[PDB]
């Protein structure tokens, strides 16, 4: 109920002064307003890192001073136990001790006996601390254009990126979450450079009248410390026109892009208060764009601060989802980074649950309810793939309190009490399970009741906010798991604690061997199918659910399930669907019109198997039907789910030409976009199975024929084929799958080759108003998917043929586009990115030799992120297959040394996804000194951020996980 | 220098004002 944390707190004041751009430092004094809890509260602890304190003071009494950093290495630097398990446990205990959620110490000012007798008298104090941030080496950012003479004035900006509890790394506070306070914030700014934080513009004129300005932001609304952040330098645009108080801040010469970008935001606020039945529970909303991100999402109080990649300025169609997509997260988590708030790290999951689910609800009623369902399927893709890579993603209420473990999910690392142990794979899947468990709460409970719950939540919170600080009666904004659950059951008490102990408290994905049987195959037994499952490693047994079956033209048959899963079950039987030449359509689903006796229709009154098409249980369903039923489901079904899963099932085995026919038929209607993209890849696989069975044509050329008439298109489709965004994605996708079409003589896509080169010829002028950009990019990736591994039979790597022949043509085109985007550049060098992937795939077939120095020259500093990020993916696979020790050393040195966080994040992420030096396959000899430097980088050089050494934990997970590395 | 002389990298100071400019 209450915090086990003493010394309640009310108010705090910051005052940044003397912010430097040359030695690049910040000075400031903080004051704190504390009601202590018990006497002898002497060694008062706050916490920070990378903070040289200048002085401490309580009421003109500089009291004592304790300053440790056990967030640094092991107490002995050569603790030879250099494996995972000891380090994980030791680091877990270490940073748990760093947390003040116990009697601890990082900043323990000791109360003097004078002030202790005052505590005996009055437990009300003020705390004044002078301190100075240095060059911030893991807490802040000073984005500086490398000019330093004049453009250091106009061209730089300054802010704070960081994770959840990175307020420590900025200015000293508590365990930064779950301490309800209010703030007055004093900001020493340039008169031009505008600084934006939480709260309100409460006191600012041309301030202090000397040379600069100084801002007062007061947040009266009672929040916690991990919401506070200050972006200094941009330009103001109120992008108000519909809702009058919506505030935006961007770097100069980026401004009118916001004029396209920012809008649709009003519609989102309209949506959110259609949900919540409040107002936007604040004064205003503030948004900062920045060339960097520790995290792309980042969302704080009244303010979302995130990257300048999401502008999508009016012509750049493919960020039509993405921009407002991410804007949705930067509102929803906003509210639950506002008000609802975790009582512990082990209490959060409801927060990200309801936040992500709410913007899922947004994605329903904004665009693509079928793309909504598609998004859910990708969620299951991420979750199933990760918890079959790894162990579970569990949502504890449970501690290992008393030095206990209780962690089967310690397949790598700690989770229970701590954010800063986890992987981004883990933290991402945490959010993904959060979405889907809220969908299960839909599955047991009305959406209207969800509105009821959330309105009660925010009513109690906004009531408990904005007052005189009701003393001892204020922490109702900690709305964590237990009382939330209680409020759910107060709205409707159902058996949702089984829902918890299934999904919240048994992190297991469930496959399904629901084995198809066929009764009423003129069978005495009638319409029966068996239930089956067992598959450990990561299994889970979920029993009582139901089953969704479509008849021929009839009932959605739904059938119960049980535990003790060696089961056989029936179907609520269809009629005697006989004389079905006469029973043409006895009402399939509404007025749908279909006739085929093409299936095994002597005695097949069935059409389709399903378990829970609304995707209730975390599933990976394995079964078998007649292939007719799969293909006919692809003739039509009312689920994108069903359509792409029959897409996968028919990507496995078959090749009739009727399959090809029904595929193409599916591609030419109004059905769905991405359905057709995976249908293209169906044609790719099945026409690759057409080597001896080349029965159909050179495929899909006819699809560009019969679907595309510019001016009836006399044999070639060229021009202006946009504004119909079905066709946009479809033309963007199809030639890639055409470049896959290969039959084994030399895999010979020669017609397709020359055809795609012709596609690259016939590109449009400014008649297309839509910046003919990504179309180029995926035509280039089709050329990258012209993978020709087997030209160099003996030695042909080395300028020998000026290697030949069509490879050279592909080289001509990619050389052209690289120099065009060096000259034109169109939008993020996205073309250049696809080019770099293409050039690496050319090295992976030995045509341009395996040399990294190009990619090395695109991993450099002064390029874009995305260029640099793709070069790093490339050189990671280079060091994977080729055995370059030296560039690996370079890579790790740059993991140490570069200013950008997000490259370090993605280096370590896809380094771990795509490893060299793979465990117990050690030919390139990590044991020599590489384990040593890696152990160092786990210990040293990585106190900048948590997640960098979390990635290093992932490195030692993959590379030599649960053991000595076979050194000594 | 004959067949494929790709331009090397510039890298310059401010990438975003360039790559995000219609």
């Amino acid at each position: 109920f209450e915090s086990p944390r003493p010394y309640k707190l009310t108010h705090q004041v910051v005052c940044i002064n003397n912010i430097n751009f040359q030695r690049k430092s910040v000075v400031g004094f903080v004051e704190l307003t504390i009601f202590p809890t018990v006497a002898n509260l002497n060694r008062i602890k706050l916490n920070s890192k990378q903070c040289r304190i200048y002085r401490v003071r309580i009421n003109d009494l500089e009291a004592a001073f304790i300053y440790n950093d056990p967030t640094l290495e092991v107490c002995h630097s050569e603790s030879k136990q250099r494996n995972l398990n000891y380090f994980s446990n030791a680091y877990a205990a270490a940073v748990s001790a760093v947390d003040p959620d116990a009697g601890n110490g990082e900043l323990c000012i000791k109360v003097p006996s004078e002030l202790w007798k005052h505590v005996d008298e009055l437990k009300v104090l003020k705390i004044h601390i002078n301190f100075s941030l240095d060059q911030p080496k893991g807490g802040l950012h000073f984005v500086v254009p490398s000019v330093e003479g004049s453009m250091a004035e106009r061209g730089a900006h300054v802010f704070s990126c960081g994770y959840q509890n990175s307020t420590r790394f900025w200015f000293p506070c508590v365990d930064s979450y779950s301490e309800l306070c209010t703030w007055k914030l004093e900001f020493t700014v340039d008169a031009a450079m505008v600084a934006v934080s939480n709260g309100d513009l409460v006191e600012t004129v041309y301030t202090h009248d000397m040379r600069k300005k100084t801002f007062h932001y007061m947040l009266t609304i009672p929040t916690a410390a991990s919401n506070i952040s200050l972006a200094i330098g941009p330009f103001e645009i109120l992008v108000d026109p519909y809702m009058h108080e919506v505030t935006h801040f961007c770097l100069p010469q980026l401004l009118p892009l916001l004029k396209h970008t920012t809008s649709y935001l009003h519609e989102v606020f309209e949506f959110y208060e259609e949900i919540l039945t409040c107002r936007y529970p604040y004064s205003c909303f503030k948004t900062v764009f920045i060339d960097e991100a520790y995290v792309e999402v980042a969302a704080y109080a009244s303010m979302s601060i995130f990257s300048t990649n999401l502008l999508h300025s009016a012509m750049i169609i493919d960020e039509t989802p993405l921009t407002r997509r991410c804007l949705a997260q930067s509102l929803a988590q906003q509210f639950f980074g506002c008000f609802i708030s975790r009582m512990s790290w082990s209490d959060e999951w409801v927060l990200k649950g309801i936040s992500g689910y709410i913007y899922g609800l947004w994605m329903k009623k904004t665009f693509g309810v079928n793309e909504y369902r598609h998004w859910i399927k990708e969620e299951l893709d991420k979750i199933v793939a990760y918890e079959l890579k790894t162990g579970g993603v569990l949502l504890h209420p449970i501690f290992g309190g008393g030095k206990e473990k209780d962690n089967p999910a310690s397949h790598l690392h700690f989770s229970i009490k701590h954010p800063h142990t986890l992987s981004w794979e883990y933290y991402s899947m945490f959010q993904c399970k959060a979405h889907l468990v809220m969908r299960l709460i839909e599955n047991r409970i009305s959406m209207e009741f969800m509105l009821q719950v959330f309105n009660k939540l925010l009513s109690l919170a906004s009531t408990a906010s904005s007052q005189k600080f009701q003393s001892h009666m204020w922490s109702q904004m900690l709305v964590s798991t237990s009382g939330f659950l209680k409020s759910i059951s107060n709205v409707s008490g159902k058996d949702i604690q089984p829902l918890i102990k299934q999904w919240v408290d048994q992190s297991g994905v469930v496959k399904f061997y629901g084995s198809f049987a066929f009764n009423r195959k003129r069978n005495v037994l009638e319409l029966e199918i068996k239930q089956d499952y067992t598959s450990p490693g990561t299994q889970k047994y979920v029993g009582p659910l139901k089953v969704t079956v479509q008849e021929l033209d009839g009932s959605f048959n739904h059938t119960l399930q049980i535990e003790e899963n060696s089961l056989k079950h029936d179907i609520p039987c269809h009629s005697k669907s006989r004389r079905n030449k006469k029973k043409k359509i006895p009402l399939m689903n509404g007025e749908e019109v279909d006739m085929d006796l093409s299936a095994m229709d002597a005695d097949s009154p069935l059409l389709w198997i399903r378990i829970d098409p609304d995707m209730s249980v975390l599933r990976k369903v394995e079964f078998e039907q007649a292939d007719f039923m799969w293909q006919y489901q692809l003739r039509y079904e009312r689920d994108v789910v069903a359509q792409q899963e029959s897409i996968l099932a028919l990507e496995k085995f078959p090749t009739p030409a009727s399959r090809l026919a029904l595929t193409d038929i599916l591609e030419q209607e109004q059905c769905f976009y991405r359905v057709r993209m995976s249908a293209c890849f169906c044609l790719a696989k099945i026409a690759n199975s057409m080597v001896s069975t080349w029965t159909g044509p050179p495929a899909m050329k006819s699809l560009f024929t019969r679907m595309f008439c510019c001016k009836s298109c006399p044999n070639i489709v060229k021009t202006n084929n946009f504004m119909s965004f079905q066709s946009y994605f479809l033309q963007k996708t199809m030639p890639v799958a055409m470049a896959l079409l290969r039959d084994v003589h030399n895999l010979c896509p020669k017609e397709v080759l020359t055809f795609i080169l012709d596609l690259i010829k016939y590109n449009d002028n400014r008649k297309n108003k839509f910046s003919d950009n990504y179309y180029r990019a995926e035509m280039i990736d089709a050329l990258a998917n012209s993978v020709t591994p087997a030209v160099s039979v003996n030695n042909e790597v080395r300028t020998l043929d000026n290697l030949n022949p069509d490879v050279r043509l592909i080289l001509e085109e990619i050389t052209r586009f690289l120099n065009m985007e060096k000259l034109l550049p169109s939008y993020r060098h996205t073309i250049t990115v696809s080019c770099l992937r293409a050039i690496r795939v050319l090295q992976k077939n030995g045509h341009v030799p395996s040399d990294p120095a190009l990619f090395k020259s695109y991993a450099e500093y002064g390029h874009f992120v995305d260029i640099r990020i793709a070069a790093l993916e490339a050189v990671v696979d280079y060091t994977k297959v080729d055995r370059s020790y030296e560039e690996l050393q370079w890579l790790l040195n740059m993991i140490q040394n570069d200013p950008v966080p997000y490259v370090r994040h993605k280096i370590l992420n896809m380094l771990t996804k795509n490893p060299p030096f793979t465990k117990n396959m050690e030919s390139p000899l990590c044991n020599e000194a590489l384990v040593d430097q890696l152990w160092k980088l786990m210990n040293s050089g990585t106190s900048h951020d948590w997640r960098l050494r979390c990635g290093a934990v992932d490195l030692y997970f993959t590379l030599f996980g649960l053991s000595r590395p076979s050194c000594l | 220098v004959s067949t494929f002389p790709l331009i090397a990298a510039r890298p310059f100071t401010i990438p975003y004002l360039t790559a995000l400019l219609p």
